[PDB]
RNA sequence: GCCCGGAUAGCUCAGGGUAGAGCAGGGGAUUGAAAAUCCCCGUGUCCUUGGUUCGAUUCCGAGUCCGGGCACCA
RNA sequence: CGCGGGGUGGAGCAGCCUGGUAGCUCGUCGGGCUCAUAACCCGAAGGUCGUCGGUUCAAAUCCGGCCCCCGCAACCA
RNA sequence: GGGCCUGACUGCGAGGCCUGCAAGCCGAGCAGGGGCGAAAGCCGGGCCUAGUGAACCGGUGGUCCCGUGUGGAAGGGCCAU
RNA sequence: UGGUGUUGGCUCUUGGUCGCGCCUGCGUAGGAUAGGUGGGAGCCUGUGAACCCCCGCCUCCGGGUGGGGGGGAGGCGCCGGUGAAAUACCACCCUGGCGCGGCUGGGGGCCUAACCCUCGGAUGGGGGGACAGCGCUUGGCGGGCAGUUUGACUGGGGCGGU
RNA sequence: GGGGGGAACCUGGGGAACUGAAACAUCUCAGUACCCAGAGGAGAGGAAAGAGAAAUCGACUCCCUGAGUAGCGGCGAGCGA
C-alpha cells in the first residue's frame, strides 16, 4: 500500500548575502515566488532566481511585498 | 459503323506506333465529316484517380490554340484518362504537330509523385474519326 | 501521445522538407495542422502542413 | 546414399541453418539464426543396368553422370569383350573413363 | 504489419441512390384459450476521421475494436 | 489473516468495460375467465442500489473507510 | 474575457544548479527570419515540481559526405524523425 | 507435405488469369435502362432507314442488345424541357460478362520398359508400376530426444506484496 | 606390387564439450581434443582462368614487417586478414 516517495529536489537559496557571483549564477531554487527577483536578477520558467550581472548578492525583506534577492555590481 | 467511318478505318493501320510528326500527316485525312472537325488528343494516365494526392488539373495551351489567346484545360476523369482539344480539320500539318507536341509536355509537367511512366497509353483522333496511336 | 493524441511532422509547403515534430489530438483537431514556421532551408517563414510521422 | 561409380561424388556434410526474422532488404530488423546443426548431403545415386557384350552390368551412378555410362558403352564397342565375366567387363569399361 | 471475416433496429441479418428481412414489441382482421395466419407500424450512433462525389452503410487516405491464418517485435 | 469475487424492488438475476437511463423472470395487489380454485389474459405498486466518506455540474457505476457473504490459500520443518 | 497571432522558433550559449558516472535543470545575451505592442519590451509552449526509457538493430524524409581500377549504381555516413 | 531428379508411351476431362471481338452500366426528375470524362453540329440510311415475327445474349424488372429474316424513305441529334449531369456521333478509358487465342493450374483412365516384389528355372515368366523407394529442396507436426531459461527485495525461504 | 609397424612432425576424411560471453540459444572454445585413412624423412603447396590499382607485380613454401591495421561481431564476449 505505501512504500513510495520521490527524489529530494535540493531546493533553497544557493548564494547568500555578501557572496560575489558571476552572472548567470543560480541564486535560489524554489517552488513559486518564495523569493521574488530584484535588481539585476531574472527569473526562469520554474521560478529559479539568477544573477543577471557580476555582483554582490543582497537580500531584502519588503513586508507584504515579499522578500527580494538583488545583485549589486562592483 | 456505317459506310463513311470504314473509309477512315482503311486509313489507320491498327498495329503501328505513330509520330508527333506523323499525326499531323494522317489527321487531315480522317476528317471526312461535313464540318471543320476538332482534333482530340487523348492519354491514359499512370496514376490512381481515387488517390486524392495524385491528380491532374492545370491549364495550357499555346502555340496556335483553340481557334473557335487559346488557353485549354485538362482534368482526368475518375478513370485516369485525360484528353483535350485542340487541333482542327486543317490547321496545316507541321503547324499542328507543334500544337500537339506542347500539350503532351504539360501533364508531363504534372506527375504527382505517382507510380510509373505517366503517359502509359496515348492517342490522337478527330471528332467523328478513328484513333491513331502516336509517340510522346 | 495515444490513439487520439498523435505525433506528427510539419512540412514547409514550399520546399517540402520536415522541419518540426509535434503532437495533436485528431478528434479535437481532425484537420491537418497548418502553421507558420521558420524554415531553415528557405531561411524565411513558411506555412507548414501536417504530414504523417 | 554412397559414392558415384563414374564421378566420385560422395556424401558431404553441410549445416542446416534455421533463421527467424525479416531481411534487412525487406525493411526488417535483420536475420537471427535460431539453430545450426550438421547434416549430410547425398549424391542422387541411382542404378543403371546395361547390356555390354551380352552381359548385364549395373553401375551405381549419380543421376548427373548417367549419360556417361552409355558413353563408356559407346567407346567399348571397339575392345575385346566376350567372354569376360561381368566384373571384368566393368573393370574394362571403367578404364575407358 | 499481411490476407480474409466481422462492427448496419431492442435480437438475429440481408445490401454509390436506401435504408428494407425474420423475429422483440405496438396496432387491426380473423371471433377465437392458444399457437398459426393476413394487412399495418418503425426503432436504426450503417465503428470513427478525413477525402472524392449531386449523393458514401458502400469508394479512396489515416485510425479503433473483435475472430481465423500468417509474419514481425530494436 | 493473504488473494480474488460479491452485496441492487419480496425471491433469483441484468445494469457498473463504460458516470447522466435501474431492466428480466417469479412473487404481491387491483380487474377479467370459471359455479369455484389454479392455469391463463389485462392493469398497477414496490429499488434512492449494504453503509459512511471522497471525486464530480452529476455516482448503482469511479475512488477510500467500515460491515457482511462467497471462493482460493496458509507450505519446509 | 477579448483582438491579433504560431517564439509549442532555426543557428548558438557566458554562467551556474544538481551530481560517482551517465543523466536531469536553469539561463542572460548574440545572429537569422517572425508575432503581438505607440513604446518599454515580452515570446525558444503550458504557475511550478509527475505524464517516462541509455545503447544496439532497423524504418521514413532530407542531405549529396563516402562510393573497393574509372563513371555510375548497390550499400553506408550526416541531419530530422 | 508441394516442386523437382531417377522418369517413360498413349489418353479423357475440366478450371483460372492475362491479351484483341462483342455487349453490359437503370435511385427519384425526365420521352427513358443516362458508366466516366473530352471532342461534337451534325450523324446514319440505294452497303436498305422508322417499327416489331425469329433467334442468341443479358435484365434493375420498364427494357437493352447482337446475328438472321420481313420489308420499301425514312429515322436520329442539335433545339428544348426536367435534370447534380443529356442524349446523335466519336475518342480514350473504368465495371462485369461473352466467345477466340497466350499462359498456368486439378481430377482422371490405359500401357510397359526404368524402379519394386516374386517364380527348384533368371538376357526370361508372373505381380505392382512411372506410383512406391531413393537424391536435392519447401512448409508442417513433432518432450521421442537435445541444449538451456525459469529475476531481485524479503527480520530464513516460499506464499503475499513491491 | 600391396597388407603391418614408427616418438613427434604432416596432409586428407570425420569432429566434441567443459569453458568465455560473469545466465544463455547465435557467437566462443575450435576445425581445437579425439577417431579414421594416407605419405615421408619430411608432409603440404607450387609455375596464375593470380594478386589489385602500382598503366604495377610475377610459381610455391618459411621468418620479420604490414597489424591488432582493414574489417568481422547477440557491432556483445570476442574474432581477425
Ligand atoms: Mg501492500
Ligand atoms: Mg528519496
Ligand atoms: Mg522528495
Ligand atoms: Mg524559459
Ligand atoms: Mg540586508
Ligand atoms: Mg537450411
Ligand atoms: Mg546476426
Ligand atoms: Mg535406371
Ligand atoms: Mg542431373
Ligand atoms: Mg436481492
Ligand atoms: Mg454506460
Ligand atoms: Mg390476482
Ligand atoms: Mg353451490
Ligand atoms: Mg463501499
Ligand atoms: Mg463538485
Ligand atoms: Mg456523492
Ligand atoms: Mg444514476
Ligand atoms: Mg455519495
Ligand atoms: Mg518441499
Ligand atoms: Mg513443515
Ligand atoms: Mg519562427
Ligand atoms: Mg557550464
Ligand atoms: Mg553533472
Ligand atoms: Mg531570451
Ligand atoms: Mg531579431
Ligand atoms: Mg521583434
Ligand atoms: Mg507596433
Ligand atoms: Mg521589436
Ligand atoms: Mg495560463
Ligand atoms: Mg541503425
Ligand atoms: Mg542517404
Ligand atoms: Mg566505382
Ligand atoms: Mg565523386
Ligand atoms: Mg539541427
Ligand atoms: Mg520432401
Ligand atoms: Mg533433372
Ligand atoms: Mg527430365
Ligand atoms: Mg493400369
Ligand atoms: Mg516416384
Ligand atoms: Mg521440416
Ligand atoms: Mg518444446
Ligand atoms: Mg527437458
Ligand atoms: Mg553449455
Ligand atoms: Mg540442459
Ligand atoms: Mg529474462
Ligand atoms: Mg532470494
Ligand atoms: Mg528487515
Ligand atoms: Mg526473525
Ligand atoms: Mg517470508
Ligand atoms: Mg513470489
Ligand atoms: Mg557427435
Ligand atoms: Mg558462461
Ligand atoms: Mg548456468
Ligand atoms: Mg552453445
Ligand atoms: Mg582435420
Ligand atoms: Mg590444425
Ligand atoms: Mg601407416
Ligand atoms: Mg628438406
Ligand atoms: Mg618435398
Ligand atoms: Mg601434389
Ligand atoms: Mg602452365
Ligand atoms: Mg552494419
Ligand atoms: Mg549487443
Ligand atoms: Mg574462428
Ligand atoms: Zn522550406
Amino acid at each position: 500500500r505505501n512504500g513510495r516517495d520521490s527524489q529530494a529536489k535540493r531546493l533553497g537559496v544557493k548564494r547568500y548575502e555578501g557572496q560575489v557571483v558571476r552572472a548567470g549564477n543560480i541564486l535560489v531554487r524554489q517552488r513559486g515566488t518564495r523569493f521574488k527577483p530584484g535588481k539585476n536578477v531574472g527569473m526562469g520558467r520554474d521560478f529559479t532566481l539568477f544573477a543577471l550581472v557580476d555582483g554582490v548578492v543582497e537580500f531584502q525583506d519588503r513586508g507584504r511585498l515579499g522578500r527580494y534577492v538583488h545583485v549589486r555590481p562592483l | 459503323h456505317g459506310k463513311r467511318y470504314r473509309a477512315l478505318l482503311e486509313k489507320v493501320d491498327p498495329n503501328k506506333i505513330y509520330t508527333i510528326d506523323e499525326a499531323a500527316h494522317l489527321v487531315k485525312e480522317l476528317a471526312t465529316a461535313k464540318f471543320d472537325e476538332t482534333v482530340e488528343v487523348h492519354a491514359k494516365l499512370g496514376i490512381d484517380p481515387r488517390r486524392s494526392d495524385q491528380n491532374v488539373r492545370g491549364t495550357v495551351s499555346l502555340p496556335h490554340g483553340l481557334g473557335k489567346a487559346g488557353r485549354i484545360e485538362f482534368r482526368n476523369d475518375k478513370t485516369g484518362a485525360i484528353h483535350a482539344p485542340v487541333g482542327k480539320a486543317s490547321f496545316p500539318p507541321e503547324k499542328l504537330a507543334d500544337n500537339i507536341r506542347a500539350f503532351i509536355r504539360a501533364l508531363e509537367a504534372h506527375k504527382p509523385g505517382a507510380k510509373g511512366t505517366f503517359l502509359r497509353s496515348v492517342y490522337v483522333t478527330t471528332t467523328m474519326g478513328p484513333s491513331v496511336r502516336i509517340n510522346p | 501521445a495515444s490513439e487520439v493524441r498523435i505525433k506528427l511532422l510539419l512540412e514547409c509547403t514550399e520546399c517540402k522538407r520536415r522541419n518540426y515534430a509535434t503532437e495533436k489530438n485528431k478528434r479535437n483537431t481532425p484537420n491537418k495542422l497548418e502553421l507558420r514556421k521558420y524554415c531553415p532551408w528557405c531561411r524565411k517563414h513558411t506555412v507548414h502542413r501536417e504530414v504523417k510521422i | 546414399s554412397k559414392v558415384c561409380e563414374i564421378s566420385g561424388k560422395r556424401p558431404i556434410v553441410a549445416n542446416s541453418i534455421q533463421r527467424r526474422g525479416k531481411a534487412k532488404r525487406e525493411g526488417g530488423v535483420g536475420k537471427k539464426t535460431t539453430g545450426i546443426s550438421k547434416r549430410r548431403q547425398y549424391p542422387n545415386l541411382q542404378k543403371v543396368r546395361v547390356r555390354v557384350a551380352g552381359q548385364e552390368i549395373t553401375f551405381r551412378v549419380a543421376a548427373s553422370h548417367i549419360p556417361k555410362v552409355y558413353e563408356l558403352v559407346e567407346r567399348a564397342k571397339g575392345l575385346k569383350l566376350e567372354g569376360l565375366s561381368p566384373k571384368e567387363i566393368k573393370k574394362e569399361l571403367l578404364k575407358l573413363l
